[PDB]
RNA sequence: GGGAUAAGUGCUGAAAGCAUCUAAGCAUGAAGCCCCCCUCAAGAUGAGAUUUCCCAACUUCGGUUAUAAGAUCCCUCAAAG
RNA sequence: UUGGCACCUCGAUGUCGGCUCAUCGCAUCCUGGGGCUGUAGUCGGUCCCAAGGGUUGGGCUGUUCGCCCAUUAAAGCGGUACGCGAGCUGGGUUCAGAACGUCGUGAGACAGUUCGGUCCCUAUCCGUCGUGGGCGUAGGAAAUUUGAGAGGAGCUGUCCUU
RNA sequence: UAUGUUAAGUGGAAAAGGAUGUGGCGUUGCCCAGACAACUAGGAUGUUGGCUUAGAAGCAGCCAUCAUUUAAAGAGUGCGU
């Protein structure tokens, strides 16, 4: 889980979602899971 | 589950089954009587009050706690008992297994229970920071003038005050202490004595409140 | 909301009792009872039920389609049932029953026992394929997750309780 | 009660005739030790020859002390001198004999070669 | 050993007929939070509760003696100082 | 932290280390929970949640620091007048003596060394640790009490088994 | 009082940057011939042809990237070495 003030898609399969207030990216590559931003 | 009022007699030793030295305290529980049965709807919490020892009866012109006063005679006569010296109550007990007026006997305890003995500590009187609080004291040489007093009591201008709880000199002792997870080695029904492995708080001739471990 | 408005529901040999808010669906396999959204209203024609939003507001819309699919799930489930299949892969990894409870042997130096609940039933197959079944989709989902959390799949040999047909990303760590 | 900067006699033919200790293994802040406890130490008097030589740092086990030990029955065993034996990091001695009595409590610590190569277990 | 949680993990689920931990709801999850365990605690001026003991007789009207029940003075003491 | 400014203090706010006693933050050293990994488990690295507790003994210097020797699960970083001298020391530094090197024609000088060099105070108030008396709790009393609150604990190793 | 805005206690401390948070005003390319979803409907051909490179035929790199079996098709939009 990366927590970086900059959450943005890393791959094309990358979806930005807003969960519980935080802009996160959930992707099928667990490496591309991101949290804050 | 079980509870008995007793007093501490001393310590001795017993030898165990495999030869082990067992350290023990002799406690004397005699004529423990239930005097009330507190109930939830009558008093708000269910429990029972036990009176221990035996005072003498009321006399006119008494000058000591040896004899009962009129107020206490009445409380004990409602349980058809003699005036007693020490009165405590127990909550862990099932109030319905006791009756106002029964004797609580030493045999309530079997060998190998787990009990908590709650007494009062021995008085050490006014003491200082090294005995009362375990503080390391200062150097005794090398030109020191700080032998046993406590050190700094605070900081400086920030908190221009001493904080609550600063460990300073004063009276030591006279505190209720509960040692936990002791056990009984033997119960003697004729001399009325419950022997408890280990050591318990208090002066000799004191008072201990033995009941069943809450853990 | 397309899900909500467009897709009309289809009561099939079941009894959708829309008692004000609290609905009560029954059929072949049992009864399910939920309280749906207040502001929403429902129009039950013959063998069809339809959900309508009060406004075109985001709230009314996000809620609209949500509890239009929560009715379908109830009626589709009290009639045809909902089941989840879990497989167990691994030398010595087993699956066995014990009075409607499920003992699992997944290499944990201790047997793990999942106790079952109301309206829910477990079953095994060849000591590997567990199957959770019931009428609520959110009980079959909750339990099947609880029984996969015992040992979820691992990335190196896939060993663990996997959902039947679930891509386990397999790494190739070597010695 | 053995603490650091305590000189002990060696009861073995390792070469070391007398040694002193630095630490007592077994815990942060551990300060003392008794029979059956291991200590780090540096010899101060060696025999001419021997496998262990002067100024080395070595593991070692206490075999007899003047403070002595309580046993579970209320029996106490005390001695007239501190003593120690060097070990090879396997609870085994460095020398081939062992001089003087030894306390029975070393049996438990699995210092069995120390208990087997001993004049008197006690 | 309970109860509520943190990062996290989910379940059902739409806005956005797909998805999706989220918005409704409902789960799980830490030496952390609350309880649990030890001690002090009704000056808790909100001053709480239970049992018992004491209960008259002058007033000229109590702004009333002295006495109960209970203590203390004083004295022998220490398990307390 | 090294500074810049000169705003309170020169009818005096003792300045450095150490000792005694701590207390608080968390950007966490260990312990607990996790996402990961170029993680097969032990391994390590990274990031997140976490401050409840814990977070050694020595050799060398007046030293803080740092290095070294043994350990530990870890040997955390900071604030607190670089916490704390009306609680302690006084080794360093900063009076008068002396001496060496250097500068000065000289008296003398150097933040260059070196040996020596008086640490006062009976606690009024607030504060804090204990311990009494008075009064109030719609009568006067003896005993047993619930608990609104408050405080204390809160750490963790190795071995065996599977 | 009227009409609107926020959902963060924003109001009631920062910034470069990051974001399917939400409201307004335009501009716009597409759409009942039916754009946009997963619309679970076909997905490959001589053919990696040529340099074919560790052999490697959507990956170590020049791409020469020909028409369509076809309602819709690319010497493969593409996840891969
Ligand atoms: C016994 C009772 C008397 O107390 C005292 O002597 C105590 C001991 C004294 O403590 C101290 O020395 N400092 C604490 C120790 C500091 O070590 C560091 C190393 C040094 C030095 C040094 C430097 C220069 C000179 C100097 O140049 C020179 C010369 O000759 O020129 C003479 N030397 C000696 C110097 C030595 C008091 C307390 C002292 O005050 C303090 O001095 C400082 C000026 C300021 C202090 N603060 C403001 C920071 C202050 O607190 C006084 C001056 O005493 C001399 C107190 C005055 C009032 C008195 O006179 C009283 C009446 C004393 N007289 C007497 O008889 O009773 C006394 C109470
Ligand atoms: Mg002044």
């Amino acid at each position: 889980m990366k927590v970086r003030p900059s959450v943005k898609p890393i791959c094309e399969k990358c979806k930005v979602i807003k969960r519980k207030g935080k802009v996160m990216v959930i992707c099928e590559n667990p490496k591309h899971k991101q949290r804050q931003g | 589950t079980k509870g008995i009022l007793g007093r501490k007699i001393g310590m001795t030793q017993v030898f165990g089954e495999n030869g082990e030295l067992i350290p023990v305290t002799v406690v004397e529980a005699k004529e423990n009587v239930v005097l009330q049965k507190k109930t939830v709807e009558v008093d708000g919490y269910n429990a029972i009050q036990v009176g221990f020892e035996d005072k003498k009866a009321y006399k006119k012109d008494a000058k000591s706690n040896k004899y009962a006063n009129k107020p206490a005679e009445g409380h004990a006569k409602k349980a058809d008992a003699a005036p007693k010296r020490f009165i405590r109550e127990f909550r862990n007990v099932d109030v319905d297994a006791y009756e106002v007026g029964q004797e609580v006997s030493v045999d309530t305890f079997v060998a190998g229970d787990v009990i908590d003995v709650t007494g009062v500590s021995k008085g050490k009187g006014f003491q200082g920071a090294i005995k009362r609080h375990g503080q390391s004291r200062g150097p005794m040489s090398h030109g020191s003038h700080f032998h046993r007093a406590p050190g700094s009591v605070g900081m400086a201008s920030d908190a221009s005050r001493v904080f609550k709880g600063q460990k300073m000199p004063g009276r030591m002792g006279g505190n209720t202490v509960t040692v936990q997870n002791l056990e009984v080695v033997q119960v003697d029904t004729e001399n009325k004595v419950i022997l408890v492995k280990g050591n318990v708080p208090g002066p000799k001739k004191g008072l201990v409140e033995i009941r069943t471990s809450i853990k | 909301s397309r899900v909500g408005k467009k897709i009309i529901d289809i009561p099939s040999d079941v009894t959708v009792t829309f008692d004000g808010n609290h609905v009560t669906v029954k059929g072949p396999k049992g009864e399910l009872s939920r309280t749906l959204n207040e502001r929403m209203t429902f129009k039950q024609e013959e063998n069809t039920i339809e959900v309508v939003r009060p406004s075109d507001s985001k709230e009314d819309r996000t809620n609209h389609g949500t509890t239009r699919a929560l009715l379908n799930n109830m009626v589709q489930g009290v009639s045809q049932g909902y089941v989840k299949v879990l497989e167990l892969v691994g030398v010595g990894y087993r699956a066995q029953m014990q009075g409607k409870d499920l003992i699992l042997n997944v290499g944990y130096s201790h047997p793990v026992e999942i106790k079952a609940e109301e309206n829910i039933t477990f079953s095994v197959e060849k000591n590997t394929v567990v199957k959770v079944e019931g009428i609520s989709k959110e009980q079959v989902g909750a339990l099947a997750s609880n029984i996969r959390s015992v040992r979820p799949p691992e990335p190196y040999k896939g060993k663990g309780i996997r959902y039947q047909g679930e891509y386990v990303r397999r790494k190739e760590g070597k010695t | 009660m053995i603490q650091q900067e305590t000189r002990l006699k060696v009861a073995d033919n390792s070469g070391a005739r007398e040694v002193l200790t630095i630490k007592v293994l077994g815990g942060s802040g551990r300060k003392t030790a008794n029979i059956g406890d291991v200590i780090v130490c540096t010899v101060k008097n060696a025999t001419p020859g021997g496998v262990v030589k002067k100024g080395d740092v070595v593991k070692a086990v206490i075999v007899r002390t003047k403070s002595g030990v309580r046993r579970n029955d209320g029996s106490y065993i005390k001695f007239d001198e501190n003593a120690c034996v060097i070990i090879r990091d396997d609870k085994g001695p460095r020398g081939t004999r062992i001089f003087g009595p030894v306390a029975r409590e070393l049996r438990e610590g699995n210092f069995m070669k120390i208990v087997s190569l001993a004049p008197e277990v006690l």
